[PDB]
């Protein structure tokens, strides 16, 4: 568990001043931990930190859209 | 580079002519364009 | 035919190359700058026309 | 923010402001002695009355003149890249803050937990309160705790923007469909005021952003009332 | 398949014919290559034709210089490099 | 008999004579505008309202002194004129793509004065970003005009590049070599080599960004996948060599005109000279990234791009340093030419030291896009590329027109640019301190006074090509031909005479290497 | 053959002064005042 | 008179044609996009064929007839043409970095993944693969041309280059037909837009190497070309070579790594 | 080398035949699949500005074959 979260630490894989592939990745880990979960049927909300981190990063705006692409079925990301 | 004498020299009269000939034939109508902005404004 | 065509191109004449065949390239450089002419103008009208709103 | 009559820079607030001010210092000495150089030989040089207009020895100075200034250049460069790699170490950051620029306002996120975001817009030069400054105040002030590394993500929805604070010495670039980071922190309270540097259409000059930078326990207490 | 393809020993004519004709036998009239017959003394100078009372010389007049000297070259005996003296004389005759 | 002269021309120096008159109207067009810009900043307000209009203006008045004035005047004016005549050439060696190409700007130059009037107006800078420039932003025909107005201008550079890189390369006298021609010929190969090295990248550039606009791709927006920053890349990729296409042919106007005017038969290591301006050209294709230092790049990258940048700074100072060795000890004639040519190396040594602080990525982090940049670049090209101008048409009037202009206007009319530019140019070096940014119509009150005086400075600009005028006017006022001049053996233009008849070189040079 | 001397390499006459003072003064002139009848076309249309 | 071997041009009108041509094009575009009038755009292409037929007509007659091509003519002639195809080469350049800009990082929008979701590239080893064959052959064949030219025999020159023309053709319509019958459209994202901006640049490129060798063979037909002041038949093989060398590129970069 | 008939044995030898076993590889490999099912991706059909020839929304090499529209396909 690395809940208490605070805000987001400092990924060391993406360490430059793009911070867009780590929300675009974050938030599709958090979907593949949903799916994966989903397949075993164990906890699901062991990886709800996955969620939050990608709450910190990318806007309102992305998030929103990205939800709406996921709910029609117009989703690029291999889920 | 040395030069010939000028064969039509120029008083200081049609020099002073000249410059103020420029002056006024650039002024008129930048000074008439901004003279008034606000027209152009929908007054 | 090369040669003779060679032979004609030698000026003796005091005229350039693109008026030096004679009549046809003469008319149709006529009906080239005429009708650039005419599209020159109508630029100008349609962008003079395209600047105004409506 | 910037007084009647200035010459240099803004006054620092970040550590990153004040390492490059000095860095400024050290360069444009740098600059004055070269330019004083050139010039004083130019002015020296032309005034004289002796005369050589005869054939030369062709490279019997051109070694010097080609290892004083790499001397010079890397004089500069070597702090520069010291101060260049000290904005992008590891930070562990305390807040997070994401900056969306719209078509002329700008708009502020703070979603790490209770999602809150607001839009600021500019105070009209007819809508002033006394005392106020002129194109550069706001509705809603941006506001940061104290002393802390606070992480921010810089985007635009539409155009090519540029959040930019001169006194925190941030300056980054807002593009459509790219997410840029900056980190923050500060020294002393107070407000800070910067303005969109891109070009963003035909009313550039009219986005400002203030800063309102607060101790923590004001901070919370802001967190909890402005949601 | 034979020949069929012209020569240009017939087919080329003009300018090009002229200076390929002068150039089979070794002679530049229309000047192509760097020329000849060089030597600076006033008995033997440097030879220069033309088909005017005058012509432009240039002098590269020692190895491994820059900046050509260029002088005009008028009739009558030989004239000189300005810095250096090297001897021109002017031959204009040819075409 | 006047349309075969001049509209069918087929001679370098009535394409000169041309390039020269379109130059000068359109360097008046761009003064009209640069006081239209100080003339909204001179005091705070509105003068014309919103910011859309003063970005018409900005960006009209940069691609007009860029794209009308300096490469026009520079490049083909003084390279039709003289490069044929230091080489020795009867003529051009594309006499009919010469033409054309100077027939190819007015057309240009009508496609931006209409992109100006069509109803939105192109107001993005001469940076042309995208989404700023695309059809929502900007929907219009306005952007799409000056695009065809950037392709016609780079198909007339193109054209002239490779016309003058044939005409360097093969139409010597046949024992010269490469390394004995005058040092403005050189300049005139290389910027040559760097125009059609690197005006396709930008004609590549706009036409995706056209096709962005009108046939729904997607290379720049990022809805559909794109990137702006590929788009900066490519631009700037072209835009750097742009600028040392700007700054080279002066490198070779000053080189020549202080040579000349300072008594000396070479400038001071010529090969020096020659390596340097190789070494300028070849290193401008990879610093082209230090105008995208606050986009999001890597750190690494940028400390290569600032690295390189003061690789591109060591050899403009060996060639500066070798003008100031060529004024050594000589016979200091203070012709107005030598007066411009001196401003020249000073104002330009400051304007490449302010270019050597925003070197440094930090402090163009403090720095981009404000004033200092903006000080930088017109200590550059509005000072440097302008006085080598100045100095190019001052000295060679008496080749061009026949007649000698009067020196004591000249001079008076230098002390009267060189006060009003100096005053324009330095409170923006403290504006960019300060802190106030670029393309801005108004500004806050603390950045009032500096702006007041920059303003005022312009108009005295603005009377000094007032009488420069009359300056030409004089000398058509005069009509005093030459007895002769100086140093005309060492100098092949000017030995033909003054103005040289329309067949020069009939019988050509005689020089020998055996 | 075209005219060949001082002030006939030029495409327009300069043997009176006067008349190529009003023509360099239109001539100028013109290209000082296209950009602000372009801004006054602005401001009228918007 | 002159003495110099350097060819001195008679007053001539298309460069003045020419470019007020290519302002009646900007203008064409400009009026078919927005205004929508495809008159001025079609006097405008009227006007460029109608200019640079005189133009290469006349120097057809200063060139083959009244020979003022001496040996430095055709040396700057072979210096410009060199140019032009380095400019080209440049241009297609910034297209082709356009493309490894875009498919080096995929973004978050496309999905992360090149090719993007919901397009179907083209398989490379089906026709494509004939395309490159086609260009290929058409280069060896030109090459044959080429020495029939300098060894002195014409049927087998007529043969050679009649071939080369034909595959040119096919090899045109072969990637006409292949735009048809594709899965995938210009506004089908970033991979639609460099692909269909790089095959449409280089098709046009194409097609004028085909008009430029159609012209060349009816000067070989009129016994224009001599056994070796054949510049013009030199230059048409350097600009196919150059249009075969940019489709190999081609199909090495976009056709068949990434698809 | 510098030879002239080897060249022409060359071509019909290599070239030639070659491109016609490519075509018949391509006439054995003529094979169309079906049409995919329609899903409507928001990064592909991009509508910012109306097309300049007909109608506006087919491009220019658009069969109604294979090729689909925003709003689905055509029947
Ligand atoms: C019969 C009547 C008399 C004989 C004709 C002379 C007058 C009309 C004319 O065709 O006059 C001749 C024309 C010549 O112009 C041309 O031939 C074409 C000019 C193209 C300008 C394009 C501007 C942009 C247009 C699109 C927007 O003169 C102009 O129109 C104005 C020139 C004024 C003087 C300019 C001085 C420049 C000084 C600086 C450069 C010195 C170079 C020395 C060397
Ligand atoms: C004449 C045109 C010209 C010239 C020559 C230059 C020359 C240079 N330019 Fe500039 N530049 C522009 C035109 C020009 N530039 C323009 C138009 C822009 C605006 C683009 C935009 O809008 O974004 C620009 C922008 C620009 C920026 C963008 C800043 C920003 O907005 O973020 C930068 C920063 O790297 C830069 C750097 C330089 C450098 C380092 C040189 C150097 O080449 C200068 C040469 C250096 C010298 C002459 C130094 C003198 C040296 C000596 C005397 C030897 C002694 C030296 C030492 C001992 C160190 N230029
Ligand atoms: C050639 C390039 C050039 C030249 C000369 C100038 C000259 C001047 N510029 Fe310009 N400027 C730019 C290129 C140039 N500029 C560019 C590229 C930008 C960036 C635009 C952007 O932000 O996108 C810019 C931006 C720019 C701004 C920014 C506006 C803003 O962003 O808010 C301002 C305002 O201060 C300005 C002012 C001036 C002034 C006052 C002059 C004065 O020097 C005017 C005086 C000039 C002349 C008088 C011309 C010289 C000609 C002659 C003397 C006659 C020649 C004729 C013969 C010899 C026959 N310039
Ligand atoms: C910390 C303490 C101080 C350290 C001081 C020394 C630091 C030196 C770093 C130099 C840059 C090294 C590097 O990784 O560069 C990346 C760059 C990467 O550039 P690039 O080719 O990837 O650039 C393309 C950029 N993108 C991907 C965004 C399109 O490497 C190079 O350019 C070449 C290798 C390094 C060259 C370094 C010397 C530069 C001067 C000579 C040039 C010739
Ligand atoms: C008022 C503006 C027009 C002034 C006209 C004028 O005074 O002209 C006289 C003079 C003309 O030149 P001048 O000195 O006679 O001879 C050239 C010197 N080598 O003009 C000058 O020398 C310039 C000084 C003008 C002072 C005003
Ligand atoms: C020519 C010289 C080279 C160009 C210099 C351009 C940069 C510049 O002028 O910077 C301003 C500089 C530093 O400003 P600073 O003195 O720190 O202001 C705060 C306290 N007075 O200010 C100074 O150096 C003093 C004022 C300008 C002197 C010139
Ligand atoms: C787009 C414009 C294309 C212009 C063009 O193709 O011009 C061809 C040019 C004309 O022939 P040119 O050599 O200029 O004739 C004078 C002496 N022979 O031909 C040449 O100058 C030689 C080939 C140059 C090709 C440049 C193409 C751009
Ligand atoms: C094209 C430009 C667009 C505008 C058209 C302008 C047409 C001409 C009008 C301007 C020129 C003119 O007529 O100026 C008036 C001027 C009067 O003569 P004035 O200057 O008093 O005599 C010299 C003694 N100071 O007249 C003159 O100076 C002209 C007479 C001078 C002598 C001419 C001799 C001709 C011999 C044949
Ligand atoms: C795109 C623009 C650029 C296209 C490529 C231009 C290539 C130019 C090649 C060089 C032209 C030139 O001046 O060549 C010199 C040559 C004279 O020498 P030559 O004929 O070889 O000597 C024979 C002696 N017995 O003269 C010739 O060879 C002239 C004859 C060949 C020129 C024909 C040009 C045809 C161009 C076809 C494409 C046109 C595209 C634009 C117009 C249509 C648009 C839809
Ligand atoms: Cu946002 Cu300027
Ligand atoms: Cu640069
Ligand atoms: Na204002
Ligand atoms: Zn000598």
């Amino acid at each position: 568990k690395i809940k208490n979260y605070k805000t987001a630490p400092f990924d060391s894989r993406f360490p430059n001043q793009n911070q867009t592939k780590n929300c675009w990745q974050n938030y599709l880990d958090f979907h593949r931990c949903e799916k994966a979960m989903t397949a075993k049927g164990g906890d699901v909300s062991v990886c709800e930190w996955y969620r939050r981190v990608y709450k910190s990063l990318c806007p309102v705006s992305w998030v929103s859209a990205w939800d709406d692409r996921i709910a029609e079925g117009t989703f690029p990301g291999k889920i | 580079v040395s030069a010939k004498p000028a064969k039509t020299p120029t008083s200081a009269v049609e020099q002073a002519v000249g410059i103020s000939a420029i002056v006024v034939g650039f002024m008129v109508p930048a000074g008439w364009v901004l003279a008034h902005l606000e027209s152009y404004k929908k007054s | 035919k090369v040669p003779e065509l060679q032979k004609f191109f030698q000026k003796a004449d005091g005229v350039p190359i693109h008026l030096k065949r004679g009549l046809p390239d003469q008319m149709l450089y006529r009906t080239t700058m005429a009708l650039t002419l005419g599209g020159t103008i109508y630029c100008l009208i349609a962008l003079y026309m395209a600047s105004q709103p409506r | 923010m910037a007084y009647p009559f200035q010459l240099g820079l803004q006054d620092a607030t970040s550590p990153i402001m004040e390492e490059l001010m000095n860095f400024h210092d050290h360069t444009l000495m740098i600059v004055f002695l070269i330019s004083s150089l050139v010039l004083y030989i130019i002015s020296l040089m032309l005034t004289t009355k002796l005369t050589h207009t005869s054939t030369m020895d062709a490279q019997e100075v051109e070694t010097i003149w080609t290892i004083l200034p790499a001397v010079i250049l890397i004089m500069i460069a070597l702090p520069s890249l010291r101060i260049l790699y000290m904005m992008d170490e590891i930070n562990n950051p305390v807040l997070t803050v994401k900056t969306m620029g719209h078509q002329w306002y700008w708009s502020y996120e703070y979603t790490d937990y209770e999602d809150l975001c607001f839009d600021s817009y500019m105070i009209p030069t007819n809508d002033l309160k006394p005392g106020e400054l002129r194109l550069l105040e706001v509705d809603n002030r941006v506001v940061l705790p104290m002393e802390l590394p606070i992480r921010m993500l810089i985007s635009s929805e539409d155009v090519l923007h540029s959040w930019a604070v001169p006194s925190l010495g941030l300056k980054t670039d807002a593009i459509p469909g790219r997410l840029n980071q900056a980190t923050v922190t500060s020294n002393r309270p107070g407000l800070f005021y910067g303005q969109c540097s891109e070009i963003c259409g035909s009313n550039h000059s009219f986005m400002p952003i203030v800063l309102e930078m607060v101790p923590l326990k004001y901070f919370e207490n802001w967190s909890a009332s402005m949601i | 398949s034979g020949g069929g393809v012209p020569t240009d020993e017939e087919q080329a004519t003009g300018l090009e014919r002229e200076i390929m004709i002068a150039a089979q036998k070794g002679l530049d009239p229309y000047n192509m290559l760097p020329p000849k017959a060089a030597s600076g003394t006033k008995e033997d100078p440097n030879l220069v034709p033309s088909i005017s009372n005058k012509r432009i010389v240039g002098c590269i007049c020692e190895e491994d210089n820059c900046t050509v000297i260029w002088f005009w070259l008028h009739k009558g005996e030989s004239q000189r490099c300005p810095n250096c003296g090297t001897h021109y004389k002017l031959v204009p005759h040819q075409m | 008999m006047f349309i075969n002269r001049w509209l069918f021309s087929t001679n370098h120096k009535d394409i000169g004579t041309l390039y020269l008159l379109f130059g000068a109207w359109a360097g008046m067009v761009g003064t009209a505008l640069s006081i239209l810009i100080r003339a909204e900043l001179g005091q705070p307000g509105a003068l014309l309202g919103d910011d859309q209009i003063y970005n018409v203006i900005v960006t009209a008045h940069a691609f007009v002194m860029i794209f009308f004035m300096v490469m026009p005047m520079m490049i083909g004016g003084f390279g039709n004129w003289l490069v044929p005549l230091m080489i020795g050439a009867p003529d051009m060696a594309f006499p009919r793509m010469n033409n054309m190409s100077f027939w190819l700007l007015p057309p240009s130059f009508l496609l931006l004065l209409a992109s100006s009037m069509v109803e939105a107006g192109a107001g993005t800078g001469w940076t042309v970003y995208p989404p700023l420039a695309g059809n929502l932003a900007h929907a219009g025909a306005s952007v799409d005009l000056t695009i065809f107005s950037l392709h016609l201008a780079g198909v007339s550079s193109i054209l002239g590049a490779i016309n003058f890189i044939t005409t360097i390369i093969n139409m010597k006298p046949p024992a010269m070599t490469q390394y004995q021609t005058p040092l403005f010929v050189w300049s005139v190969l290389i910027t040559a080599v760097l125009l059609l090295l690197s005006l396709p990248v930008l004609a590549a550039g706009i036409t995706m960004l056209l096709t962005d606009r009108n046939l729904n791709t997607t290379f720049f927006d990022p809805a559909g996948g794109g990137d702006p920053i590929l788009y900066q890349h490519l631009f700037w990729f072209f835009g750097h060599p742009e600028v040392y296409i700007l700054i080279l042919p002066g490198f070779g106007i000053i080189s020549h005109v202080v040579t000349y005017y300072s008594g000396k038969k070479e400038p001071f290591g010529y090969m020096g000279m020659v390596w340097a301006m190789m070494s300028i050209g070849f290193l401008g294709f990879i610093v082209w990234a230090h105008h995208m230092f606050t986009v999001g790049l890597d750190v690494d990258t940028r400390a290569y791009f600032t690295s390189a940048t003061m690789i591109i700074a060591i050899p403009t100072g060996v060639k500066v340093f070798s003008w100031l060795a060529t004024l050594h000890g000589g016979n200091i004639k203070w012709s107005p030419a030598m007066l411009w040519a001196l401003g020249f190396i000073f104002l330009f040594t400051v304007g490449g030291l302010t270019g050597i602080v925003l070197s440094n990525s930090s402090l163009d982090i403090v720095l981009h896009d404000t004033y200092y940049v903006v000080a930088h670049f017109h200590y550059v090209l509005s000072m440097g590329a302008v006085f080598a101008i100045m100095a190019g048409f001052v000295h060679w009037f008496p080749l061009f027109s026949g007649f000698t202009l009067d020196d004591t206007w000249a001079k008076a009319h230098f002390a009267i640019m060189f006060v009003g530019v100096n005053m324009t140019f330095f409170p923006q070096h403290f504006l960019g301190l300060s802190g106030m940014p670029r393309r801005y119509s108004d500004y806050p009150d603390a950045y009032t006074t500096w702006n007041t005086v920059s303003s005022m400075g312009s108009f005295i600009s603005l009377t000094a090509v007032l009488i420069m005028i009359f300056m030409i006017w004089e000398a058509f006022a005069s009509k005093r031909e030459v007895m002769s001049v100086s140093y005309a053996s060492t100098n092949l233009e000017w030995l033909h005479g003054c103005p040289p008849p329309y067949h020069t070189f009939e019988e050509p040079t005689y020089v020998k290497v055996k | 053959h075209y005219e060949e001397g001082p002030g006939k390499n030029l495409p327009f006459s300069v043997e009176n002064k006067w008349r190529l003072l009003a023509m360099m003064t239109v001539y100028f002139g013109s290209g000082f005042a296209a950009p602000f009848f372009i801004v006054r076309h602005q401001l009228l249309k918007k | 008179h002159q003495t110099h071997a350097y060819h001195m041009v008679n007053p001539s009108p298309w460069p003045l044609t020419g470019a007020f041509s290519a302002l009646l094009l900007t203008s064409g575009l400009v009026m078919w996009f927005h205004y929508n009038s495809i008159t001025l755009l079609t006097l405008g292409l009227l006007t460029n064929i109608l200019t640079m037929y005189q133009w290469w007509r006349d120097v057809i007659r200063e060139g083959t007839y009244q020979g003022h091509h001496t040996p430095i003519v055709q040396k700057g002639l072979r210096y410009g043409m060199i140019l032009f195809i380095v400019s080209e080469v440049f241009f297609f350049a910034g297209f082709f970095w356009a493309f490894y800009h875009s498919s080096l990082v995929p973004t978050h929008d496309l999905g992360g993944c090149w090719p993007p979701t919901g397009i179907s590239p083209l398989n490379p080893l089906e026709v494509p693969l004939l395309n490159t064959s086609v260009l290929l052959a058409s280069g060896v064949s030109i090459t044959w041309a080429h020495h029939s030219l300098m060894e002195g025999k014409r049927n087998h020159m007529n043969q050679a280059l009649l071939i080369t023309i034909m595959l040119g053709l096919y090899f045109t319509i072969l990637q006409a037909s292949e735009y048809f019958e594709t899965s995938f459209s210009i506004s089908d994202g970033i991979y639609g837009s460099t692909f269909f901006m790089a095959t449409g640049f280089h098709g046009l490129h194409v097609i004028i190497g085909s008009t430029f060798l159609i012209v060349c063979l009816l000067r070989q037909l009129k016994f224009h070309f001599t056994s070796k002041h054949h510049f013009g038949f030199e230059a048409a093989a350097w600009y196919w070579h150059f249009v075969d060398v940019v489709w190999l590129f081609l199909y090495v970069s976009i056709y068949w790594w990434g698809s | 080398g510098a030879g002239a008939n080897t060249w022409r044995l060359l071509t019909f030898v290599l070239a030639l035949p070659g491109v016609a076993l490519c075509s018949l590889n391509c006439w054995m490999h003529a094979g169309h699949h079906e049409r995919p099912e329609f899903i409507p991706y928001h990064h592909l059909r991009i509508r910012t500005k109306p097309f300049a020839w007909g109608d506006g929304n087919h491009t220019l090499f658009h069969n109604p074959h294979v090729n689909p529209l925003p709003t689905g396909y055509e029947h």
